[PDB]
């Protein structure tokens, strides 16, 4: 049997703790208005079992405990583990062991199983399952929490799926994630009655929840059915106002992420310029450049983390994702009174007459005192650094001219006497000294990202390529939206003619494997929305701006979606107009003064019942 | 604050190779990288190769893997470019760009371009 879920099957996403504000989600979740399964029972059983897709919404409004739980498991024969749920009189058991659940799925004192010898993980909670009343349970894996859910709400008089909202209490998240593609309900008899339970499967889909101010969830739009519920999930409200508005790719709504960021396994070296025998001098840095590698920062900050960790550009955290092209690892050493000195603007004296950072720099310096290797009884005098200069270095310059400064009217030919001295000066690094005199080894690490195949990525792992379908995918940074197919081009554009302001990414290329792969708009086309208010009616319009009423199936795919669209994206009363095709509307043949302006001087409103019409400028 | 004047490619014949020169009036930034930008009738411009700013490594595009060499003389700021085994794919405008490794992808520095045209 077949009916319709009436807005029911929407959970709280996550445990934070929300209130007062508008959530939107990307979880699984039942679609509004969807086509569910209504199971009844006669009695040894009516249907077979059910395959588990994402989700299971399972709804009973029986009485008498006639459905004491679930089972479920991919093949019930000796091949993996089996979540079995019973409600005992008081208790409930949870015990996901290796069950032989054969034809015979009764209860009524243990029968659905044949055996058991391998035994998971068991849960022996109290608090029992089972409580006419709509039992509304969801049942969700997310490969390491088997999130359950229940809300037990008193169904009205006569009736089977009430008609209103109601949000699931969380329950405790059951440690499972053993592959399950197979759902079966268990039922129970007294004397081997009858039962009926809907059962429903869950899809990848956007939600906006709102909680209100004592934490409670009162309504939510699914964002898959007609146009007023994508411009729902636009806006961040739920009162839409009288006017024409625009959406995004909402419509086929992609369930898959493809990362596929790295190409190679190898650690970088990272651990070999922090922890040298000896750091290259302030006037002679020895930078190191490095590619092909792993951009694992992890080690970085877990090494007795050191003093300012300034990262100018790009952020302190979350640098295991961005991938860059190379690194450049310079690293010296200085005294503690100028260590920030070594910075993007800053200016003193080993900023000018030493390693200077550029103006635009997206790298990262560290410095870590070190008065207790780099320190000798009479003070280290290996390390100089140049003070006596003329010439202002540019931003990346090395200068090892050891040549005898000129600084009077005679030549000084190496004397460095009078009016004469040398650039180098041996500043000793004495115990007895002060914070800022303590010598302090710097290192800068400049991130280039060039118009060139990235080496260095970060450690995020590398998913499956699946093309022909709307997913999102992160390839090298690039984090978009969109159906990825097989082009014919022969090189990857590079769009910087006008400097592509207002533009978006056409095509890209894996990293793995080199292949130009297009990015195609899941379904796009100038979809504009056109509401009268929440407040007044719920009858709304489309507008696809580029098509000639006949283009317009096949620009949003208008193949796998929700029987409500396709009333607004069919040849139902539509009209061609200078800037598209309407349709949900009658265009009139009368004079009115202009309302809500659907596009090229088309004027539209609600009125008279009261419908959606469409007139032109009344000049 | 000045532009990148070019010469070099003009006329050539399938099987050769020509010089590219690429010179520089007021830039003195040595840390700026320094790429080609070929560009072909129809379909739009391409990537042939670049040279890192901040040392000496040269990074070169999938089809002019074994066939191109760039240089970079700091003694008068010049960019040489010799392009090998010009078959039929090498008739295209190139363009001497230059921008920086800390920023956006976009160039900072649109030269002239010269035609070269493999007939």
């Amino acid at each position: 049997s077949y009916t319709n879920s009436f807005t029911r099957g929407v959970y709280y996403p996550d445990k934070v703790f929300r209130s007062s504000v508008l959530h939107s989600t990307q979880d699984l979740f039942l679609p509004f208005f969807s086509n569910v399964t209504w199971f009844h029972a006669i009695h040894r059983f009516d249907n077979p079992v059910l395959p588990f897709n994402d989700g299971v919404y399972f709804a009973s409004t029986e009485k008498s405990n006639i459905i004491r739980g679930w089972i479920f498991g991919t093949t019930l024969d000796s091949k993996t583990q089996s979540l079995l749920i019973v409600n005992n009189a008081t208790n409930v058991v949870i015990k996901v062991c290796e069950f032989q659940f054969c034809n015979d799925p009764f209860l009524d004192e243990f029968r659905v199983y044949s055996s058991a010898n391998n035994c998971t993980f068991e849960y022996v909670s109290q608090p029992f399952l089972m409580d006419k009343n709509l039992r509304e349970f969801v049942f969700k894996n997310i490969d390491g929490y088997f999130k359950i859910y229940s809300k037990h709400t008193p169904i009205n008089l006569e009736r089977d799926l009430p008609q209103g909202f109601s949000a699931l209490e969380p329950l405790v998240d059951l440690p499972i994630g053993i592959n399950i593609t197979r759902f079966q309900t268990l039922l129970a008899l007294h004397r081997s009655g009858a039962a009926a339970y809907y059962v429903g499967y869950l899809q990848p889909r956007t939600f906006l929840l709102k909680y209100n101010e004592n934490g409670t969830i009162t309504d939510a739009v699914d964002c898959a059915l007609d146009p007023l519920s994508e411009t729902k999930c636009t806006l961040k409200s739920f009162t839409v106002e009288k006017g024409i508005y625009q959406t995004s790719n909402f419509r086929v709504q992609p369930t898959e992420s493809i990362v596929r960021f790295p190409n190679i396994t190898n650690l970088c070296p990272f651990h070999e310029v922090f922890n040298a025998t000896t750091f290259a001098s302030v006037y002679a840095w020895n930078r190191k450049r490095i590619s092909n590698c792993v951009a694992d920062y992890s080690v970085i900050y877990n090494f007795a983390p050191f003093f300012a960790f300034k990262c100018y550009g790009v952020s302190p955290t979350k640098l295991n994702d961005l991938c860059f092209t190379n690194v450049y690892a310079d690293s010296f050493v200085i005294r503690g009174n100028e260590v920030s000195q070594i910075a993007p603007g800053q200016t003193g004296n080993i900023a000018d007459y030493n390693y200077k950072l550029p103006d635009d720099f997206t790298g990262c310096v560290i410095a870590w005192n070190s008065n207790k290797l780099d320190s000798k009884p009479s003070g280290n005098y290996n390390y100089l650094y140049r003070l006596f200069r003329k010439s202002k270095l540019k931003p990346f310059e090395r200068d090892i001219s050891t040549e005898i400064y000129q600084a009077g009217n005679k030549p000084c030919n190496g004397v460095a006497g009078s009016n004469c001295y040398s650039p180098l000066q041996s500043y000793g690094f004495r115990p007895t000294y002060g914070v800022g005199h303590q010598p302090y080894r710097v290192v800068v690490l400049s991130f280039e990202l060039l118009h060139a195949p990235a080496t260095v990525c970060g450690p995020k792992k590398s998913t499956n390529l699946v093309k022909n379908k709307c997913v999102n995918f992160n390839f090298n940074g690039l984090t978009g939206t969109g159906v990825l197919t097989e082009s014919n081009k022969k090189f990857l554009p590079f769009q910087q003619f006008g400097r592509d302001i207002a533009d978006t990414t056409d095509a890209v290329r894996d990293p793995q494997t080199l292949e130009i792969l297009d990015i195609t708009p899941c379904s796009f086309g100038g979809v504009s929305v056109i509401t009268p208010g929440t407040n007044t009616s719920n009858q709304v319009a489309v507008l696809y701006q580029g098509v000639n009423c006949t283009e317009v199936p096949v620009a949003i795919h208008a193949d796998q979606l929700t029987p409500t669209w396709r009333v607004y994206s069919t040849g139902s009363n539509v009209f061609q107009t200078r800037a598209g095709c309407l349709i949900g509307a009658e265009y009139v043949n009368n004079s009115y003064e202009c309302d809500i302006p659907i596009g090229a001087g088309i004027c539209a409103s609600y009125q008279t019942s009261q419908s959606i019409i469409a007139y032109t400028m009344s000049l | 604050e000045v532009q990148l004047v070019e010469s070099g490619g003009g006329l050539v014949q399938p099987g050769g190779s020509l010089r590219l020169s690429c010179a520089a009036s007021d830039f003195y930034f040595d840390y700026y990288e320094m790429s080609w930008v070929r560009q072909a009738p129809g379909q739009g411009l391409e990537w042939v190769s670049t040279i890192s700013g901040l040392g000496g490594a040269t990074y070169y595009a999938d089809s002019v893997k074994g066939r191109f060499t760039i240089s970079r003389d700091n003694s008068k700021n010049t960019l040489y470019l010799q392009m090998n085994s010009l078959r039929a794919e090498d008739t295209a405008l190139y363009y001497c760009a230059t921008r920086s490794p800390f920023g956006d992808y976009a160039f900072s520095y649109w030269g002239q371009g010269t035609l070269v045209t493999v007939s």
